[PDB]
Order: structure tokens, then C-alpha cells, then sequence
């Protein structure tokens, strides 16, 4: 479970991320397709090139889904419902794959935050960055 | 692992920028923190009790030294991971019985070391080539396994 | 989740196990040992030799452990919680030894339940394993 | 992936006793319906809408058939996996894009389909001799991720 130290430091590295959070969530995806090619046959009508209009698109729904988990953080199996659906049903993603996204969020938010990615807000990141992932693979 | 000239430059240029003497104790602290399991294996460190007690931690900070030792030695052998790194699985393996997903764990706790420290410029084909390199070296080191 | 389906394949599995639990806690805990000597060093107080009465002792343990999960399938994080706070906090067991012992306890029904070890009951035990070690490293 | 004597005797042994045209397909259908996702990479293999859909679906086991025979060249090999798989790493990594930790997946469902043909007989020793195959195998298969 998430403790509330947990709630409170995701809660403020969202903050300091603001309305960079859709561009942080493309970069993280064009991390994860060039570091884990094996992701990229999940994407086979996309562009993935660099500045592509459809990562830069796929990453402000990834960020807000993302953004909508730490808001109701205390319920997010109903919050994720429709979105583990999506994934475990018709996308039938991988599990590993949730780790290798969750790792390129964490490098993203390392690399735009000197500051608030202290040892202990990458915990509480990683914590809650497992948790989503545990919900989106529950079905 | 097969690093292309752009991968190996990647690398490198990076890599000399790198402070020897501390980012090896602020991927293991890091380590010790995020998956607090692998705190099993250095109880004798002393106070593990809270992330700045880990990370302030001398113990901590001298290992890591040595750890990321190793690693420069890798990115020196990246033509022959197996044999630079024989011994420490040797080890790791067979005197320690770390289960070599953690060699995976600290190696993306370093990546992310390194992410923090160079912001921008650990950009993401820096990246790329990076995990290419501590995927190889965690593989290495759990040789003696398989 | 669990399905309803899941909930019948696993309790009825269990039925079929009956008074051999333990025993056959014991042989999944001795597989684990054996396949996966990693992780031995868990138990470095413990003779782990075949026959040994600790080993024994420990595979009901287990096995209580399992059935109790079971008869409150519902309500597993509540039934789970002492042995999630042993786990994780004190023992600190490494994530990836659940999934060890998992596929044990699976190997170890497989060889003693030929009829009812089929490719659905298979996959309900599977989850509901994956579920208890979801309990287990929550903490 | 070295194997003592007893160890592999082990596996020889109760190898000899397979049905290859069978246990192979039992195998893989496990594999697609305990793992779905796996059921991405065989969208046209046709109905895999059920359990007994995709055991009694034929292609499935003609499919598992071939699985197993790579099974059974690696088992002749264990002195060089490495070799031996170089060609279906190329396919499944290259080209088809599997996570390898399905390799691991797969062969800890055959080693359940052992156990249930078997009984008594797959005992925790024979077990331990087959977990070694089977992740030598996964890794052989791996090599051309690494
Ligand atoms: C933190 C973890 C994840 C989050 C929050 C997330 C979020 C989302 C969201 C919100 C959508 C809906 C997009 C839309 O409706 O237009 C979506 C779709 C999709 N997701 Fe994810 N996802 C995650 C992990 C993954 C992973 C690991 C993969 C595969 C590597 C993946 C592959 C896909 C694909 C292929 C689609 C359909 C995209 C399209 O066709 O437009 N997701 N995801
Ligand atoms: C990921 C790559 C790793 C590298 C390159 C590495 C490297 C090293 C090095 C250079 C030493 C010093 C050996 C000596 O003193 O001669 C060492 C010792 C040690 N390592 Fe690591 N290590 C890694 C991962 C891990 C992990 C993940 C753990 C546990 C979670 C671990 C546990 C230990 C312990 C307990 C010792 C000291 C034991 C002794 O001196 O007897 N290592 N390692
Ligand atoms: C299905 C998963 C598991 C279940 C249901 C389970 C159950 C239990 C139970 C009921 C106890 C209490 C024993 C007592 O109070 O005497 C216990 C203790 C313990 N467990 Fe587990 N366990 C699981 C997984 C693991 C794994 C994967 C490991 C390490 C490989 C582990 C290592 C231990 C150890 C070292 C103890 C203390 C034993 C002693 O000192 O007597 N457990 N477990
Ligand atoms: C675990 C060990 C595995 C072995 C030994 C193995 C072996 C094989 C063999 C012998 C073939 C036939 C190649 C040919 O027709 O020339 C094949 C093809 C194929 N494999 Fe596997 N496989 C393994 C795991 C997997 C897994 C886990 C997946 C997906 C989850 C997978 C996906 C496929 C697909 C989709 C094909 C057919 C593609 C094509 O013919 O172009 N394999 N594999």
C-alpha cells in the first residue's frame, strides 16, 4: 500500500512537473521504444520517430491517466477500470512491459527534476508507479 | 553486447564526466531505499533506518565506490563482459545468493542516477545505450547461474 | 481479480488436495530449495535435507497459510496482513522468490492431482498465487 | 548449463518416456491460456476464445510439436545452447519481438506439463535438473536481445 509520506511525495513531484506532464509522458515513451525496442510492436501504426505529433498525443493521454490515479490515489482500481481493460483484454500487454515504461517515467522525471527526485521521492514514485501498473495488469 | 560507434560514444563522453567517487554510493543507497530487500544482504553497514541515514551512510557511500569500480571496468571490456566480470559472480553467486534481478534493479537505479545528475544531456539515445550496457553487465554477473 | 470461475477452480482444487496439504507444502518447499538454491540462505537455521522435520513443520505452516487465503479469498489483504508485515519488513524476502515458490506449489498439485490439475484450474491457481504474492510484498 | 551425471541422467531418463507429438502442444496451449498475452503473438491460430478452444485447436499443437523439438535439440546440447538456438533467437527477438521472459514462462509450463504426465516420478531432483534445461534454453534463446 501506498502511506501517506508516499501520497504526500507524489503528490508534490506532480506539482513541480505542472503542465510539462503530457511533454514528459512523450519523452518517457520515446525512451522506453529506443531503449526496449520490443515495445514498439504495440505501436505499428505509429510514427515513433522523434517529434512525432502521435507520441507527443499518446504521451499527454498516458500523463493525464497517470494524473488521474494520483487524484483518487485512495481508489485506483474504479479510477484505472476502463484503462485495465483496455490493456490486459485488447491490447493484451505484456506485464514486463509496465516495468520498462514505469523505469523511462522515473529516468524522465530524474532528468527534469534536480530537485524533487530525492532518494525518497523516488521511492514513493516507484511505489506508486508499481501500483498503477499493478491495477492496468489485473485484468 | 554489441555498443555501435554513436553507442560507444554515447557512452564514454558521458561516462567522463562522471564523479567516481560519489555516484557509485547514490546508485547503491538509491538501491537500498527504493527496494529495501536488498538491505538483507548489508546489515553490517550499521543505521539503514531512513533514506538519509542510508545515503549519509559511509559504509554505503565506500561500497558503491567499489561497485561502480566495476562498472567503469565493463565499459573498458565491453568485447568481454563474461570474463571481466567471472569472479564477482562467483561471488555474488555462489557465497552471496543475490538473485540476479537485482543486478537488473541496480542497474536502473544507476540509469536513473545518471538521469538526475546530467538532466538533458542523458538524453534518450544516451539512454539506449546506457541500458544496452547494464543489461550486459547484470548478465554478466549472473553467469554464474546459468 | 478473481473470477468466480477462479474462486470454484481454486477451492475446489483445495478439496481435492485435502489432508495432504501440508505434505505437500513441504515437497513445494523442498522443490523450491532444490531448483532455485538462492533461496536456501532464507533458512539457514533450518536442516533442509530430505525428511527434515523442520521442513515438515514449515510446509504446513504454508500450507495453513494457503487455506486460510482461500476461505477468505475476498478479504485476502485483512487474512494476509501479519504474514505481509513478516515478509516484507523483517524476512525482507526478495520479490522474485514469490514467484519461485508459486510456480513450485504449482508444479507440486500438478504431480499429485492428475484430474484436476487441467488447463483452467491450472490458470485460476496461477492467479490466485499471483494474488497471495501481490498480499505478501505489499508491505 | 552444466549438468552432472545424475543430473543429467535425470532428464534423459524421463525424456525418453515423452510423447513428442503430444506434450509440446499442451505446453503451448497452457502457455496461451494461463499468460493471454501470449495470445498476441498466434492471433491466427483461430479460436482461442476458451481453454478447450485452444487445447483441442489444432494448431496449437501442431505448433507445440515444433516448440518441443527445439526442446529436444537443446537437450542434446547442453554443451552449446548458444549455438544450438542462434537462428530461433534471430526469429523470436529480431523479428517477432517476444519478451524473452516468456521464454521463462514457457518453460516453467512444460516443466508443469512434466509433472502432471509424471506424477511421482518428476520428483524435486529430477525438477532441479529440468529448471537448469529450461533456463539454459530461455537464455540461449535470449542471446540475441543481449
Ligand atoms: C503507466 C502505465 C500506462 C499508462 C498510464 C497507460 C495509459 C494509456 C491510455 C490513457 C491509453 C488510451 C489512449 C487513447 O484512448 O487514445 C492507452 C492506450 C494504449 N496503450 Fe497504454 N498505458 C500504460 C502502459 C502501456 C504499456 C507498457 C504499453 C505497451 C508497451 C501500452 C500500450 C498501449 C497501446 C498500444 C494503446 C493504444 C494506443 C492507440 O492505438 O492509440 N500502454 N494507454
Ligand atoms: C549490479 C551490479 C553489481 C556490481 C558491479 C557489484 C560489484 C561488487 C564489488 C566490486 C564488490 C566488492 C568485492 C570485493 O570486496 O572484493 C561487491 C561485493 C558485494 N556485493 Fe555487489 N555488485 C553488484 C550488485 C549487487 C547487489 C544487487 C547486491 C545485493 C542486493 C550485492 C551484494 C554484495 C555484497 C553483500 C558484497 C560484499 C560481500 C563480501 O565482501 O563478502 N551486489 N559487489
Ligand atoms: C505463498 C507464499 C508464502 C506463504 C503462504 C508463506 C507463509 C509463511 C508462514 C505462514 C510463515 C510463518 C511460520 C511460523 O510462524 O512459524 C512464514 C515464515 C517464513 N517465511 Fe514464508 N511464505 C511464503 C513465501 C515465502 C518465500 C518465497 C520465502 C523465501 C524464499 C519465505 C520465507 C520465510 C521465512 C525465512 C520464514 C521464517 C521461518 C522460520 O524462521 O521459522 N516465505 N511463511
Ligand atoms: C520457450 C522456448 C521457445 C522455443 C524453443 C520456441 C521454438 C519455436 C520454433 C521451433 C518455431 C518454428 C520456427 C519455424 O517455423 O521455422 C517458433 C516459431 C514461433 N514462435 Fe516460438 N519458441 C519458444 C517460445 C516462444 C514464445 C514464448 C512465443 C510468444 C509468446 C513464441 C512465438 C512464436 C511465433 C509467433 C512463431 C511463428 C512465427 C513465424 O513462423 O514467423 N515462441 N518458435
Amino acid at each position: 500500500v501506498l502511506s501517506p509520506a508516499d501520497k504526500t511525495n507524489v503528490k508534490a513531484a506532480w506539482g513541480k512537473v505542472g503542465a510539462h506532464a503530457g511533454e514528459y509522458g512523450a519523452e518517457a515513451l520515446e525512451r522506453m521504444f529506443l531503449s526496449f525496442p520490443t515495445t514498439k510492436t504495440y505501436f505499428p501504426h505509429f510514427d515513433l520517430s522523434h517529434g512525432s505529433a502521435q507520441v507527443k498525443g499518446h504521451g499527454k493521454k498516458v500523463a493525464d491517466a497517470l494524473t488521474n490515479a494520483v487524484a483518487h490515489v485512495d481508489d485506483m482500481p474504479n479510477a484505472l477500470s476502463a484503462l485495465s481493460d483496455l490493456h490486459a483484454h485488447k491490447l493484451r500487454v505484456d506485464p514486463v512491459n509496465f516495468k520498462l515504461l514505469s523505469h523511462c517515467l522515473l529516468v524522465t522525471l530524474a532528468a527534469h527534476l534536480p530537485a524533487e527526485f530525492t532518494p525518497a521521492v523516488h521511492a514513493s514514485l516507484d511505489k506508486f508507479l508499481a501500483s498503477v501498473s499493478t491495477v492496468l495488469t489485473s485484468k | 553486447v554489441h555498443l555501435t560507434p554513436e553507442e560507444k560514444s554515447a557512452v564514454t563522453a558521458l561516462w567522463g564526466k562522471v564523479n567516481v567517487d560519489e555516484v557509485g554510493g547514490e546508485a547503491l543507497g538509491r538501491l537500498l531505499v527504493v527496494y529495501p530487500w536488498t538491505q538483507r544482504f548489508f546489515e553490517s553497514f550499521g543505521d539503514l533506518s531512513t533514506p538519509d541515514a542510508v545515503m549519509g551512510n559511509p559504509k554505503v557511500k565506500a561500497h558503491g565506490k567499489k561497485v561502480l569500480g566495476a562498472f567503469s571496468d565493463g565499459l573498458a571490456h565491453l568485447d568481454n563482459l563474461k570474463g571481466t566480470f567471472a569472479t564477482l559472480s562467483e561471488l555474488h553467486c555462489d557465497k552471496l545468493h543475490v538473485d540476479p534481478e537485482n543486478f537488473r534493479l541496480l542497474g536502473n537505479v544507476l540509469v536513473c542516477v545518471l538521469a538526475h545528475h546530467f538532466g538533458k544531456e542523458f538524453t534518450p539515445p544516451v539512454q539506449a545505450a546506457y541500458q544496452k550496457v547494464v543489461a550486459g553487465v547484470a548478465n554478466a554477473l549472473a553467469h554464474k547461474y546459468h
